[PDB]
């Protein structure tokens, strides 16, 4: 199938991206520009910054131009720069000169990745329903281009901590060329702004802000509240890699059913389910007395990221005009996500002073599980009821 | 944060004998998540001890004291116990009792890793004789 393979490996090789990125970004700040974690922690303030004017702007760009490939041919535009731009720019540019200058630059993501791989995900979620494949498939290729990136950044990460990177700008041309021979054939703004007065968004935001955003941002900390659960912080930290690199091919297998699953559970369910995992995932981290308990759930995200991920686009597909999509998506089940998560990771990191983990993380589960519970009526759909 | 912790016990014992430390907390009931013991001589640097978890009370010990000592707890009352047996000459030194809470940036601490515990107590030093 001509669709399908192509936008299929493209996940894979955009993922593969973030994999150079995702987990090693720190790293690359931390050693190899020496940059203190005094101002790390303003360089992530800036690249979510600039997301949130990328984010509604990536869709209803996303939804204007359809079908049409010139969005996603500018970020893998962009992604070329991988390599030369870490290396050549955002290098000399915030060491010898104020950060705050090179801080910008930082924007290159926030385009690229933090609005760009929602925006791959739902152009090729339109694709995937003008070809004859599940969205949930060929997605699950992410997962695996994701292991076998983060299996490399560690090894290599001590022997040529710069292929990573080199690697990843290779694989941009690589997208290039998947984009190009792909072969893949409205609204206003105006009509936009309907649906933000339609009570049937603000229930499914609701959802997000909800469930998704202090899912969001516990599994912030978790890392942190891991690592103690071993030895010595580098044994404690070596095991959890090995949790994320081996859990993530079981995501990509539990993507594979994903879609049968979800396609007659129907979409609401579909988030009440992947809600409860998380819900039970919240509460279950407070109640921990040894770590082979700390392995198990960190891999139920596995267990909750095949529906939602796939869950979001059936539902919004499926109760709203497919003619806002990738708009409704980048707003809810991203932007409002994430303008929501400026805001608990606040109030999470008093609570934890105030009242540590353990009773932090129980609130968590309670405002998780109780918002979980309630959208099975504030979203319009079939409930569990149903079965 | 200010919750603070009281060591007790330690005095002057001799090769082979018996001490029992406790480590007392008065504000805490929630947050402090885990308790352990660390002791700190001269020559050398801060040596993990034992560490408990009140939830459940999972213990660990660094081998080189293993069968030796036993940490316990008590939440009741705000306690940890170290019960220090077969004693001997090298075991010698100040003994601290730390207690966690909050987290911290960086490549993350684990459980014998004393900058991993957000609190500590100020001490009680331990003398095992070569003698008498």
């Amino acid at each position: 199938n001509t669709n399908f393979w192509m936008f299929g490996l493209f996940f894979f090789f955009y993922f593969f991206i973030m994999g150079a990125y995702f987990p090693f970004f720190p790293i690359w700040l931390h050693d190899i520009n020496h940059i203190s974690k005094s101002d790390t922690w303003i360089i992530f303030a800036a690249i979510s910054l600039f997301s949130l004017l990328f984010q509604p702007l990536f869709g209803l760009l996303s939804d204007k131009l359809g079908l049409r490939k010139y969005l996603l041919w500018i970020i893998t535009g962009m992604l070329v720069m991988f390599a030369p731009f870490f290396i050549f720019i955002f290098g000399p540019l915030l060491q010898y000169n104020i950060l705050v200058g090179s801080i910008v630059g930082g924007i290159y993501l926030g385009f690229c990745f933090n609005a760009g791989a929602p925006a791959v995900e739902a152009f090729i979620e339109k694709v995937s329903r003008r070809s004859n494949f599940e969205f949930g498939r060929a997605r699950m290729f992410g997962c695996v281009g994701w292991a076998l990136c983060a299996s490399i950044v560690g090894i290599m990460f001590t022997i040529n901590n710069q292929f990573v990177f080199w690697l990843g700008s290779g694989c941009a041309l690589i997208l290039a060329v998947l984009l190009f021979f792909a072969k893949t054939d409205a609204f206003s703004l105006k009509l936009a702004l309907e649906l933000f007065r339609q009570p049937k968004l603000w229930f499914l935001s609701l959802y997000v802000i909800g469930v998704s955003c202090t899912y969001d941002v516990f599994d912030q900390q978790f890392a942190n509240f891991f690592t103690s659960f071993f030895a010595t912080g580098e044994q404690g930290t070596r095991v959890f890699w090995y949790v994320t690199t081996m859990g993530e091919l079981l995501n990509a297998s539990i993507m594979f059913f994903a879609p049968l699953i979800i396609n007659r559970i129907g979409g609401k369910n579909a988030l009440l389910l992947a809600g409860t995992i998380m819900s039970v995932r919240i509460i279950g981290s407070s109640f921990a007395t040894s770590a082979l308990e700390v392995v198990i759930l960190k891999t139920l995200h596995m267990f909750e990221v095949p529906f939602l991920l796939v869950g979001c686009f059936k539902y919004i597909t499926s109760q709203f005009e497919v003619r806002f999509s990738a708009t409704i998506y980048l707003v809810c089940f991203c932007f409002f996500k994430q303008l929501a998560m400026i805001f608990m990771s606040v109030l999470a990191g008093n609570m934890y002073e105030s009242i540590g983990f353990q009773g932090a993380y129980l609130v968590l589960g309670l405002v998780a599980l109780g918002f979980t519970l309630i959208s099975v009526f504030t979203l319009s759909g079939p409930g569990p009821l149903s079965l | 944060m200010q919750v603070q912790l009281v060591e007790s016990g330690g005095r002057l014992v001799q090769a082979g004998d018996s001490l029992r430390l406790s480590c007392a907390a008065s504000g805490r009931t929630f947050t402090t998540y885990l308790m352990g013991w660390f002791r700190q001589a001269p020559g050398k640097e801060r040596e993990f001890v034992a560490a408990i978890r009140w939830s459940g009370g999972s213990t660990y010990y660094a081998d080189s004291v293993k069968g030796r000592f036993t940490i316990s707890r008590d939440n009741a009352k705000n306690t940890v116990y170290l019960q220090m047996n077969s004693l001997k000459l090298e075991d010698t030194a100040v003994y601290y009792c730390a207690a966690a809470a909050r987290p911290s940036y960086s490549g993350d601490y684990g459980y014998t890793e004393a900058l991993r515990y957000d609190y500590w107590g100020q001490g009680t030093q331990v003398t095992v004789s070569s003698h008498h």
